[PDB]
């Protein structure tokens, strides 16, 4: 029962640094290599490094020599990660992660190095109506807009509801702002008995937004 | 650093039918060790890999039987013998034997089903939304096979161009189905000088286009 | 057995 669990996503300005967490479990921390690794937005995966908490040793790939630092803390099964003078191109998503007989990769950490600011989203409803009603099913969603930087999770009734459910890809809009929707179906007979909220996250902006998204008529 | 080749780039194949995936070394993986060290990674569109393969040829736990590893030096390649609508996303290879670790440049995988018409739905603005200045109708093709999928906008019958953004999801992981959001985006001022907004939709599955309308009355 | 990535024997 190996698991990681790694740090929300941040947003730093070019030059500085960002330190990135993965909490680990269910096997000994302080006796196993770990792993981190970076993937590019179209290029590929990169190795990264290894730490062994134990005697704290490292090893690195020529290329994150100087400007990756790992460090360990088994006191509390928590290896670490620093990334010094960012620059834009650094931007990705970085996993921490074991290889043993039992492989395991965090759900990754997304670091935005850009100068622009931080922007909490907006969550407009998608009201379910006569005109998003198929065959005895019915459309119904959120728009979460204006937002910068990625990503933004999205849940239905706090997880409770899933099945059904497409979340959209981000678009970037001309303001250099991004914006992507979420969309459920369900029984059109459930639609005055049920209830229907999205959950909005945005780490970056430390948002957390509740919508109910009740029906409507055209 | 020993580059990782993989061929092809992408991949479409009906559900049942087999498929390979190649991938090329610089030079061997072969190790001192006995050994030659090389893994296969399976990344679904939005998770963390997962070690499918390892040692060219051993299985994971609980990994199908539909997936099979083989290769002698510089040349290995994975085959699904029988491909399913959960074999979906992308997959890596990675060596092991040198240092250090490197990957492949990746597969997609993509299920070749029957083509499936989109069911079309359409959102009004909210009035959150509009009591702030914009206005977003946003447009939903749900369910629909295959991807390539035409939509435009009509206001009052006059052909829109230059105010909407559109995103596709990944492949669904069951019915192997797309699902396709088109949001145009326009001032409040804008949006109520006009009355009828269509969101008109073409794809292979439809003998004609088929609309979806609403009077900004409703 | 490898070293340039122990962990990848067990």
């Amino acid at each position: 029962q190996v698991q990681l669990v790694q740090s929300g996503a941040e947003v730093v300005k070019p030059g500085a640094s960002v330190k990135v967490s993965c909490k680990a479990s269910g096997y000994a921390f302080s006796s196993s290599w770990m792993n981190w690794v970076r993937q590019a937005p179209g290029q590929g995966l990169e190795w990264i490094g290894r730490i062994y908490p134990g005697d704290g040793d490292t090893n690195y790939a020529q290329k994150f020599q100087g400007k990756a630092t790992l460090t360990a803390d088994k006191s509390t099964s928590t290896a670490y990660m620093e990334l010094s003078s960012l620059r834009s191109e650094d931007t990705a998503v970085y996993f921490c992660a074991r290889e043993y007989d039992e492989a395991y990769w965090g759900q990754g950490t997304l670091v935005t190095v850009s100068s622009a600011s931080t922007k909490g989203p907006s969550v407009f409803p998608l009201a379910p109506s006569s005109k998003s009603t198929s065959g005895g099913t019915a459309a119904l969603g959120c728009l979460v807009k204006d937002y910068f930087p990625e990503p933004v999770t999205v849940s239905w009734n706090s997880g409770a509801l899933t099945s059904g459910v497409h979340t959209f890809p981000a678009v970037l809009q001309s303001s250099g702002l991004y914006s992507l929707s979420s969309v459920v179906t369900v029984p059109s007979s459930s639609l005055g008995t049920q209830t229907y909220i999205c959950n909005v996250n945005h780490k970056p902006s430390n948002t957390k937004v509740d919508k109910k998204v009740e029906p409507k008529s055209c | 650093d020993i580059q990782m080749t993989q061929t092809p780039l992408s991949l479409s194949v009906t559900p049942g039918q087999p498929a390979s995936i190649s991938c090329k070394s610089s030079q061997s993986l072969l190790y001192s060790n006995g050994k030659t060290y090389l893994n296969w990674l399976l990344q679904k569109p939005g998770q963390s890999p997962k070690r499918l393969i390892y040692l060219v040829s051993k299985l994971d736990s609980g990994v199908p039987d539909r997936f099979s590893g083989s290769g002698s030096g510089t040349d290995f390649t994975l085959k699904i013998s029988r491909v399913e609508a959960e074999d979906v996303g992308v997959y890596y290879c990675v060596q092991g034997t040198h240092f250090p670790q490197t990957f492949g440049g990746g597969t997609k995988v993509e299920i070749k089903r029957t083509v499936a018409a989109p069911s079309v739905f359409i959102f009004p603005p909210s009035d959150e939304q509009l009591k702030s200045g914009t206005a977003s109708v946003v447009c939903l093709l749900n369910n629909f096979y295959p991807r390539e999928a035409k939509v435009q906008w009509k206001v009052d019958n006059a052909l829109q161009s230059g105010n909407s953004q559109e995103s596709v999801t990944e492949q669904d992981s069951k019915d192997s189905t797309y699902s396709l959001s088109s949001t145009l985006t326009l001032s409040k001022a804008d949006y109520e000088k006009h009355k009828v907004y269509a969101c008109e939709v073409t794809h292979q599955g439809l003998s004609s286009p088929v609309t979806k309308s609403f009077n900004r009355g409703e | 057995a490898n070293s340039n990535n122990p962990d990848w024997d067990f």
